[PDB]
C-alpha cells in the first residue's frame, strides 16, 4: 500500500569451471559414474517443520 | 598402478571390505576372524543389525558398468585411444550396450574383458620380448640383399647371421623402411642411426679381400663413417673366430670387441 515496486530487466546464470586436466578429467568422470561412487549431501537444519 | 586392466580397473568401482566377498563378511561377524576376534561383537546397534540384514539376504548388483570400464580401461593401456577418448568412449560404449542389452550381450561382455586382459598382458611381453616386426622387416632387407659375394662368402654370412643375432637380442630396437632404403635405430627416441642399404652397398666390396691389405691404411677411407657405425654397433656380437682375423673389417671388429669389454667390466666393478 506504499506504491513499492520492483520489475526484472534482465537475468543470467554463471557457471565457474575448474580448469582440469583433460585426462584427469576423464578419469574422475569415468569413476564419478559408477554406483559405488555416487554423491550424497543431507541438509543442515536437517529437520521437518510445522 | 597395476597394468592388469581387470586390476587396474577394479580399483574404481569397488567399496572396501563390503557384501561382495560375502565369505570375509561372514567369518568376521560371527567369531572367525582371528587377527582381532570381537570386534563385530562391539559395535553400535545399527551398525550390526544391517550388516546382519546385507549379510543374510545379499542385495543384487548391476555389473555392467564394471566390465564396460575394464574395456575401456583395457583401450586406454593399449594406446587404442587417448584418456580425453577413453572418458567419451567410455560413455559412447555405455550407451551402446543399455540400447541393446540382452543376457547374450553380457555373455559376449565377460569374454571380452577377459580376451582385452589377456591381450593387454600379451602385448607387453611381446614387446619386452624382442619387436618380431622389427625381425621381419629386416628379413624383407635381406631378401632384397644379394647372398653372393665373389669375394669371400664365409665372413659374409657369418656377418648377415651376427646382425640378425643383434637385432633379435636387444628388443626396443627399431628396424624399418622409411624411403627406398632400410634403417636400423639402437632405440626409440635413440641416436645412431644406420642407413642399413647404404651400409651394406658399401661393405659388399670389402669382404674377401682386404684381409691381405689390412696393413696398409691405402684403402681405409673407402670406409663410410656410416659403415663404421655400423660395425661399431656389432662390436660385442660376432665374437672371435666368427669373422676371419687378420682383415680390416675383422681387425676392427676386434679393437672394438677389445674396447666395449674392458668398458663394461670396469663399470660393474664400479667402486
Amino acid at each position: 500500500v506504499d506504491g513499492a515496486s520492483i520489475k526484472f530487466d534482465s537475468i543470467c546464470l554463471y557457471a565457474t569451471f575448474f580448469p582440469m586436466a583433460h585426462n584427469t578429467a576423464s578419469t574422475l568422470e569415468a569413476m564419478l559414474r559408477n554406483d559405488t561412487n555416487d554423491q550424497s549431501f543431507n541438509d543442515y537444519l536437517s529437520a521437518a517443520n510445522m | 598402478t597395476d597394468p592388469a586392466v581387470r586390476a587396474a580397473l577394479q580399483s574404481q568401482p569397488s567399496g572396501l571390505n563390503s557384501t561382495d566377498d560375502w565369505r570375509q563378511v561372514m567369518d568376521r561377524i560371527m567369531s572367525l576372524t582371528a587377527r582381532n576376534p570381537d570386534a563385530f561383537r562391539q559395535q553400535p546397534q545399527a551398525n550390526r543389525l544391517s550388516a546382519i540384514l546385507e549379510a543374510v539376504v545379499p542385495a543384487r548388483a548391476n555389473p555392467t558398468h564394471e566390465k564396460v570400464l575394464a574395456i575401456v580401461n583395457a583401450l586406454a593401456e593399449n594406446r587404442a585411444i587417448r584418456p580425453d577418448e577413453a572418458g567419451l568412449v567410455y560413455d559412447a560404449l555405455l550407451q551402446r550396450v543399455a540400447r541393446y542389452n540382452s543376457g547374450n550381450v553380457q555373455t559376449n561382455l565377460d569374454r571380452l574383458v577377459g580376451d582385452v586382459r589377456e591381450a593387454v598382458a600379451q602385448r607387453e611381453r611381446a614387446q619386452q620380448q624382442g619387436n618380431l616386426g622389427s625381425m621381419v622387416a629386416l628379413n624383407a632387407f635381406l631378401s632384397t640383399q644379394p647372398a653372393n659375394v665373389p669375394r669371400g662368402q664365409e665372413d659374409y654370412t657369418n656377418f648377415v647371421s651376427a646382425l640378425r643375432l643383434m637385432v633379435t637380442e636387444t628388443p626396443q630396437s627399431e628396424v624399418y623402411q622409411s624411403g627406398p632404403d632400410y634403417f636400423f635405430q639402437t632405440s626409440r627416441q635413440g641416436l645412431q642411426t644406420v642407413n642399413l642399404s647404404q651400409a651394406f652397398k658399401n661393405l659388399q666390396g670389402l669382404w674377401g679381400v682386404r684381409a691381405p691389405t689390412g696393413d696398409r691404411a691405402t684403402v681405409s677411407s673407402l670406409l663410410t663413417p656410416n659403415s663404421r657405425l655400423l660395425l661399431l654397433l656389432i662390436a660385442p656380437f660376432t665374437d672371435s673366430g666368427s669373422v676371419s682375423r687378420d682383415t680390416y673389417l675383422g681387425h676392427l671388429l676386434t679393437l672394438y670387441r677389445e674396447a666395449i669389454g674392458q668398458a663394461h667390466v670396469d663399470e660393474h666393478t664400479f667402486q
